[PDB]
């Protein structure tokens, strides 16, 4: 069982409400739209979890 | 790289000063973000009285 695959993945957290999250993304590129998956190297091998 | 750094924006305290041949600037300053960002035009005379 590993323990990464198994994790839930913090995004944000609202200690908020007033004001809103406001988002100002100017550099709308893709991966600063919808987020990365970074990925990490065992000799070699490409994982993602 | 498999994974970079989310490196946070950084407020400038520096001032941009381009120097450039006017042709060069024939290219740049179709932006209007180019005459919002540069207002100050240092325009050196080609010819001293």
């Amino acid at each position: 069982l590993d323990p990464a695959q198994w994790r839930p993945n913090l995004l944000t957290s609202s200690s908020s409400g007033t004001p809103p999250p406001i988002v100002y993304e100017p550099y709308a590129t893709a991966p600063r739209l919808f987020g990365r998956l970074d990925y990490l190297v065992d000799r070699g091998v490409w994982s993602t979890n | 790289a498999p994974a970079g750094l989310e490196v946070e924006p950084f407020p400038i305290q520096m001032q941009v000063i381009l120097v450039g041949t006017p042709e060069a600037f024939e290219g740049l300053e179709e932006d209007p973000a180019f005459s919002e960002l540069f207002r100050i035009r240092a325009e050196f005379s080609p010819t001293l009285p």
